[PDB]
RNA sequence: CCCCGUGCCCAUAGCGGCGUGGAACCACCCGUUCCCAUUCCGAACACGGAAGUGAAACGCGCCAGCGCCGAUGGUACUGGGCGGGCGACCGCCUGGGAGAGUAGGUCGGUGCGGGGGA
RNA sequence: UCAACGGAUAAAAGUUACCCCGGGGAUAACAGGCUGAUCUCCCCCGAGCGUCCACAGCGGCGGGGAGGUUUGGCACCUCGAUGUCGGCUCGUCGCAUCCUGGGGCUGAAGAAGGUCCCAAGGGUUGGGCUGUUCGCCCAUUAAAGCGGCACGCGAGCUGGG
RNA sequence: UCCUAAAAGGUAACGGAGGCGCCCAAAGGUCCCCUCAGGCGGGACGGAAAUCCGCCGGAGAGCGCAAGGGUAGAAGGGGGC
RNA sequence: UAGAGCACUGAUAGGGCUAGGGGGCCCACCAGCCUACCAAACCCUGUCAAACUCCGAAGGGUCCCAGGUGGAGCCUGGGAGUGAGGGCGCGAGCGAUAACGUCCGCGUCCGAGCGCGGGAACAACCGAGACCGCCAGCUAAGGCCCCCAAGUCUGGGCUAAGUGGUAAAGGAUGUGGCGCCGCGAAGACAGCCAGGAGGUUGGCUUAGAAGCAGCCAUCCUUUAAAGAGUGCGUAAUAGCUCACUGGUCGAGUGGCGCCGCGCCGAAAAUGAUCGGGGCUCAAGCCCAGCGCCGAAGCUGCGGGUCUGGGGGAUGACCCCA
């Protein structure tokens, strides 16, 4: 699935989670979105089986553009071991999604399609969403 | 870009500055040369001296000797005494040596 | 499991020591820095290690001077 | 010009600078009164405390 | 067509309170003038949705002026997803850049083949007089395969309008449909572990 | 007003394109005997010259393609003071207030001393 | 390589269940506690199975919780002492119900089952193995439930581990 | 040496990453001179890359060695004493 | 640094262009032609970074001048204790965006304020720094139906769940306030009425695929109207129904979006409980007022002690702070 091909540092800090998004805020691409609406790590393995959700739904047919890539290490330490020696082992990696980023745009489908496809792609997510259409705010931006 | 020539500028004339002296700038064209002391705490050019404002004949290097004294002369007028020889892009040599010659033996202090 | 990370260097505490303004003798260290971040200007020496001092007695002042960089000089008193 | 300031919610609790800008106005008990100069200095210090007292402008 | 909007002068008000009354802030300039102003927020909504940045709107203010305007920029709220300012370009009679639409008429072959047309740019910039302003540009997509691609090149500007972006720049194109087929080849497909750059002695 | 030196601002001064200047100054230029010079070369440096040319370089104009500069308004964020959520986190007050982008600006300004001109 | 790098001596390794003293709940092992990764249970989504049919019975990839019975994490009361497995005796409680009772759906003909709903009143056997708890097995059964009470109970017993 | 370190200094963990226990008789002093990496084009053997020429190129090269800072208006390349 | 940004160091999805290979035609006679293939560099669109920064705050630090007479500061010396910290808030790291977890920074409080009022009770949450006395007064947090001091206080709205008086994804004709759409007396919606049809048992298509097992198809005829089809149904057929038009009744009807409060989701062990009784135009929840109660805080009144300043001259005693 997603993760970084090559990094320049193995492990990083958890850092926070403050705020609304960076970037990324406007359809621009397809012609639906997936949004978030609270902030969280949505892990490749989420990504992955949302987008596999919506072309199993397509069946064949369309567009489906993923805005968020997982290039945060998650990182754990083994189990039952105590505190201290060091600082856990890579086990997966996340990307970090905060309140109102579309992460997904479908392109070239029905209105229904689009609908029912972004929101079982939303029920793999660990985060409430919100289905949005491109309006003329986003073209404008 | 630079070129060699103003980078060789540059070089001595940087050196120069931080001697905190007054600087006898030279100047040497293919026909003329020109010289002016220069205070450069003020922007200010103090005493000036050239083939082209003393209507020099036509041995380059005597005619720079003959600046020099020039230059020294005025200058010693004016309470100078010391100063720094801003030899510029100009290997110190042929004309440009006359010209520090001529106004060392002025009674510029240098 | 163990580590091979636990090491790091006594801090160098670096830095402006007068800043501009601040009345200074002669011989008192200005600056402290590795490499030119500050020039040396007017009555302001530099040392082996990139130190500016100050050569008079006088006052502290700085001098941005766009791509030329940044000085700092000594005003006589 | 001059500034009638009362204390009216204890410093206990709070950073110790806010403490030093009440003992630099001289409000050291609650419910305490002073009329100080209005200059921007004693201003100052009384803007910096000013949730726990109440200020009056006087004479 | 041609828009109108009921405008208003604003000086001191706080942003935040004319949003809780309902209004859009925003500002009126051009290279001769400058005025902070407000307009209603759904009358502002019904209009844009309909002439974004594409189509004229000509101000009406309350000193009775009527301003031909066009909207330049739209700050949105990023958490609610809602227009916070306006930004309104106030037009003169000398030509000036913006973004007309594109209408691609024609079915292409590629999409009757199952691909998608990806409709890179849904407008384009251009310099063009105000008096002159079109009301779209149509493409010919019906020659296109999967997956071929138009570029700004291959557009036929109407009279009096020139182009303001590089002819390099790529509008349209026609790509490959998702297929499930392709699941089971991309699920077990391995993915190799990330390498780290090596830092100090190696490289 | 033009040119030649030498500073300051530190790209609003730069890249590119087009045009102009040789009376003066500057440059290229004629030579390489003399001084000096090339890890070879009179290219550079250096010396003696004054037939030619402004072709190069330079100076001076014009152009906004690139580059550089960049408001106003709003927003992010925040010193101080208050609330809310079980939490991830979210609001209010007061003072401060970006970066991106928009309009737009820019093909430099100026000091000192010289040579020429009115 | 006084590198244990402010460098006890010029000069130095082990073992103690034969062990002892001074101390510590400043610090582990039992239990409790906080936490809930792990563990047990329950939901969300509906790819896909079930001849035909997403949801009789099932639930890929993923998502959200509950409980505090597992293993852990942490080191908060107790080291001038809170006896640690299993058994026996004696119970009591929870209900995520093993049986008995009342239901819905069924791929429910009947008989018999499957799944979910309500229900803790009562009931839930005897034996072979092994210290065992657990588990396997024999013969039955309406059934041979799962857990809490300092992994209930040594000023009640046992003392096999 | 860098990060953590919350824009002065300082700041911990069995937190995230690397290095040192050398070297140079010039790799030192001074005076004088020179400017890279890279891209495009051209050129016997000759090549992705040897050396040569042209044009573009403010520093991305170089600076013994880890990292950071600094740096061609030299701290980089060469010579003299 | 926060934020932001992509010019540097790296990451990065899509597109364009395009060294290089993979594959396919076509060749060994050395080149050619096609790429719904992986893909360097470069551009476009869109992003990410503790160890990236073209940018860059609020703050923070230091010097100068000024206010600042405080159980403030500076110098010299005597005497210590401490060198196990802990909770909370913010900023981070470690941990699992776990722990009454752990390690730092800034602050605070307990420690030493286990003195006082509130929080049912409770070191560190809220209020507030207890010299002694008084059967005086005013407030703080918090409260004012009873236990229990003070309003069964006034005006408006919401809630029916004892919600209040523990929780999530998600689910729902609970309810209320705002907006946005349509379709409607060119008679809508609901019901009740008839019709719902031909090419055509249509094709890439296979073994049954006749609208209703997948796709790269939805085109027409008669029409008042009818998709080459919503779902039930068939082994396929057949059948039933929807969208759809006509009739019948005569005024509203259906589908979206934003906000308030409730519902389910909600199982754990001795006996239950919001602290209790008990509360439903509240004694709940939101918005706005007025009054009161409420501490060892403030005030009134008396007294002690220390320090300072006056007395007075010097511990003679009194007044003031
Ligand atoms: N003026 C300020 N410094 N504001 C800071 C805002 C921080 C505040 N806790 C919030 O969530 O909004
Ligand atoms: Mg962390
Ligand atoms: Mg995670
Ligand atoms: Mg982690
Ligand atoms: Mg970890
Ligand atoms: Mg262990
Ligand atoms: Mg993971
Ligand atoms: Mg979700
Ligand atoms: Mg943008
Ligand atoms: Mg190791
Ligand atoms: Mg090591
Ligand atoms: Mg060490
Ligand atoms: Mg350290
Ligand atoms: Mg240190
Ligand atoms: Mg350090
Ligand atoms: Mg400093
Ligand atoms: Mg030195
Ligand atoms: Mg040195
Ligand atoms: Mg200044
Ligand atoms: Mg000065
Ligand atoms: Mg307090
Ligand atoms: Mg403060
Ligand atoms: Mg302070
Ligand atoms: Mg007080
Ligand atoms: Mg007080
Ligand atoms: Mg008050
Ligand atoms: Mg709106
Ligand atoms: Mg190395
Ligand atoms: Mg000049
Ligand atoms: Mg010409
Ligand atoms: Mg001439
Ligand atoms: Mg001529
Ligand atoms: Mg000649
Ligand atoms: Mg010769
Ligand atoms: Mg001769
Ligand atoms: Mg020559
Ligand atoms: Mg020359
Ligand atoms: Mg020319
Ligand atoms: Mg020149
Ligand atoms: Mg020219
Ligand atoms: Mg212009
Ligand atoms: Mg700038
Ligand atoms: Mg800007
Ligand atoms: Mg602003
Ligand atoms: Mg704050
Ligand atoms: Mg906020
Ligand atoms: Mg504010
Ligand atoms: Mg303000
Ligand atoms: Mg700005
Ligand atoms: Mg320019
Ligand atoms: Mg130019
Ligand atoms: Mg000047
Ligand atoms: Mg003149
Ligand atoms: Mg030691
Ligand atoms: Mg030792
Ligand atoms: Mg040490
Ligand atoms: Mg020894
Ligand atoms: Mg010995
Ligand atoms: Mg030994
Ligand atoms: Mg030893
Ligand atoms: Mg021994
Ligand atoms: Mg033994
Ligand atoms: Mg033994
Ligand atoms: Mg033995
Ligand atoms: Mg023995
Ligand atoms: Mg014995
Ligand atoms: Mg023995
Ligand atoms: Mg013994
Ligand atoms: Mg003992
Ligand atoms: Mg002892
Ligand atoms: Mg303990
Ligand atoms: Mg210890
Ligand atoms: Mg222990
Ligand atoms: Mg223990
Ligand atoms: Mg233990
Ligand atoms: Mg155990
Ligand atoms: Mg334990
Ligand atoms: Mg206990
Ligand atoms: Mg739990
Ligand atoms: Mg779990
Ligand atoms: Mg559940
Ligand atoms: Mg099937
Ligand atoms: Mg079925
Ligand atoms: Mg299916
Ligand atoms: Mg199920
Ligand atoms: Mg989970
Ligand atoms: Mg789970
Ligand atoms: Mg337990
Ligand atoms: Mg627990
Ligand atoms: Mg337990
Ligand atoms: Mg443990
Ligand atoms: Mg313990
Ligand atoms: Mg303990
Ligand atoms: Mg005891
Ligand atoms: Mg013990
Ligand atoms: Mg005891
Ligand atoms: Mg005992
Ligand atoms: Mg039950
Ligand atoms: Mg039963
Ligand atoms: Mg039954
Ligand atoms: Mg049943
Ligand atoms: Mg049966
Ligand atoms: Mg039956
Ligand atoms: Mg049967
Ligand atoms: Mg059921
Ligand atoms: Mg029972
Ligand atoms: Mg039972
Ligand atoms: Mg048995
Ligand atoms: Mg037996
Ligand atoms: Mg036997
Ligand atoms: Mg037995
Ligand atoms: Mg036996
Ligand atoms: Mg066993
Ligand atoms: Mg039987
Ligand atoms: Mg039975
Ligand atoms: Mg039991
Ligand atoms: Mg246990
Ligand atoms: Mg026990
Ligand atoms: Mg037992
Ligand atoms: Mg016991
Ligand atoms: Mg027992
Ligand atoms: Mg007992
Ligand atoms: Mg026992
Ligand atoms: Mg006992
Ligand atoms: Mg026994
Ligand atoms: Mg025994
Ligand atoms: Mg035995
Ligand atoms: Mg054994
Ligand atoms: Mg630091
Ligand atoms: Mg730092
Ligand atoms: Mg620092
Ligand atoms: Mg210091
Ligand atoms: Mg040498
Ligand atoms: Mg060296
Ligand atoms: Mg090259
Ligand atoms: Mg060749
Ligand atoms: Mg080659
Ligand atoms: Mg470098
Ligand atoms: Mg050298
Ligand atoms: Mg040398
Ligand atoms: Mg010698
Ligand atoms: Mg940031
Ligand atoms: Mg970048
Ligand atoms: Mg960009
Ligand atoms: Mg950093
Ligand atoms: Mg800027
Ligand atoms: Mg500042
Ligand atoms: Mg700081
Ligand atoms: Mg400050
Ligand atoms: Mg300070
Ligand atoms: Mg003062
Ligand atoms: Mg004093
Ligand atoms: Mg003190
Ligand atoms: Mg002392
Ligand atoms: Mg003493
Ligand atoms: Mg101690
Ligand atoms: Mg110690
Ligand atoms: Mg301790
Ligand atoms: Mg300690
Ligand atoms: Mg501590
Ligand atoms: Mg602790
Ligand atoms: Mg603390
Ligand atoms: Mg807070
Ligand atoms: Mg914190
Ligand atoms: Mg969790
Ligand atoms: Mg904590
Ligand atoms: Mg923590
Ligand atoms: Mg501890
Ligand atoms: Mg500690
Ligand atoms: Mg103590
Ligand atoms: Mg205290
Ligand atoms: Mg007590
Ligand atoms: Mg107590
Ligand atoms: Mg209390
Ligand atoms: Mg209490
Ligand atoms: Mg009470
Ligand atoms: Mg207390
Ligand atoms: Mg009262
Ligand atoms: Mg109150
Ligand atoms: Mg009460
Ligand atoms: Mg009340
Ligand atoms: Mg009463
Ligand atoms: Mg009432
Ligand atoms: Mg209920
Ligand atoms: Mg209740
Ligand atoms: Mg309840
Ligand atoms: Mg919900
Ligand atoms: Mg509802
Ligand atoms: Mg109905
Ligand atoms: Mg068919
Ligand atoms: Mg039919
Ligand atoms: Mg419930
Ligand atoms: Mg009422
Ligand atoms: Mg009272
Ligand atoms: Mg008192
Ligand atoms: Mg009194
Ligand atoms: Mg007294």
């Amino acid at each position: 699935m997603l993760m970084p091909r090559r990094m320049k540092y193995r492990k990083q800090q958890r850092g926070r989670l403050k705020g609304a998004t960076k970037g990324g805020d406007y359809v621009a691409f397809g012609d639906f979105g997936l949004v978030a609406l609270e902030p969280a790590w949505i892990t490749a393995q989420q990504i992955e089986a949302a987008r596999v959700a919506m072309v199993r739904h397509f069946r064949r047919g369309g567009k489906i553009f993923i805005r968020i890539f997982p290039d945060k290490p998650y990182t754990k330490k083994p189990l039952e071991v105590r505190m201290g020696k060091g600082k856990g082992n890579v086990e997966g990696y996340v990307a970090v999604v905060k309140p109102g980023r579309v992460m997904f745009e479908v392109a070239g489908v029905t209105e229904e399609q689009a609908m029912e496809a972004l929101r079982i792609a939303g029920h793999k997510l660990p985060i409430k969403t919100k289905i949005v259409r491109r309006d003329a705010y986003d073209e404008a931006q | 870009r630079l070129t060699a020539y103003e980078r060789r500028k540059f070089r001595v004339r940087n050196r120069i500055k931080r001697t905190g002296r007054l600087r006898l700038s030279v100047f040497r064209s293919l026909k003329h040369i020109y010289a002016q002391i220069i205070d450069d705490e003020k922007g200010v050019t103090l005493v000036s001296a050239s083939s082209l404002a003393l209507k020099l004949k036509g041995n380059k290097t005597e005619v720079a000797r003959q600046v020099g004294r020039a230059l020294a002369e005025k200058a010693l007028a004016l309470g100078i005494k010391q100063v720094a020889f801003d030899r510029g892009p100009y290997k110190y040599h042929g004309r440009v040596k006359a010209l520090a010659e001529g106004a060392r033996e002025g009674g510029l202090e240098f | 499991g163990s580590t091979k990370n636990g090491r790091d260097s006594q801090a160098k505490r670096l830095g402006v020591k007068r800043y501009e303004g601040q009345v200074v003798r002669a011989g008192n260290i200005l600056v402290r820095q590795r490499g030119t971040r500050f020039k040396p200007g007017k009555n302001v020496g530099m040392g082996r290690d990139f130190t500016l001092f100050a050569l008079v007695d006088g006052v502290v002042e700085f001098q941005d001077r766009g791509r030329l960089g940044r000085y700092v000089h000594v005003r006589p008193l | 010009p001059r500034l009638k300031v009362k204390l009216v919610k204890s410093p206990i609790g709070y950073p110790k600078d806010q403490k030093a800008a009440l003992k630099a106005l001289g409000l050291r008990r609650l419910q305490q009164e002073r009329v100080l100069e209005d200059t921007p200095a004693i201003r100052g210090n009384v803007e910096k405390v000013a949730h726990l007292v109440r200020v009056e402008v006087v004479e | 067509m041609e828009y109108r909007l009921k405008a208003y002068y604003r000086e001191g008000e706080k942003p935040s309170a004319l949003r809780r009354a309902g209004k859009l802030p925003g500002v009126m300039y051009n290279r001769h003038l400058n005025r902070k102003v407000y307009v209603d927020l759904v009358e502002f909504d019904k209009v844009f949705r309909q002439a974004s940045i594409h189509h004229v709107i000509v101000l009406e203010l309350p000193d009775g002026q009527s301003l031909p305007t066009l909207v330049r920029q739209v700050n949105l709220d990023k958490r609610r997803r809602r227009p916070e300012h306006v930004d309104f370009f106030v037009l003169s009679d000398e030509p000036v850049e913006m973004y007309v639409p594109l209408r691609f008429v024609g079915t292409p072959a590629g999409v009757r083949a199952g691909g998608v047309l990806q409709e890179i740019h849904r407008d384009i910039l251009v310099k063009v007089s105000p008096r002159n302003i079109p009301e779209f540009i149509e493409v010919d997509v019906s020659g296109l395969e999967i997956g071929d691609s138009l570029h700004a090149s291959d557009l036929k500007l109407p009279p009096g309008v020139e182009l303001a972006v590089s002819p390099e720049e790529t509008i349209a194109a026609v790509v490959p449909p998702e297929d499930v087929e392709k699941l089971a080849e991309e699920a077990a497909a391995e993915v190799a572990e990330p390498e780290v750059i090596k830092k100090g002695k190696e490289e």
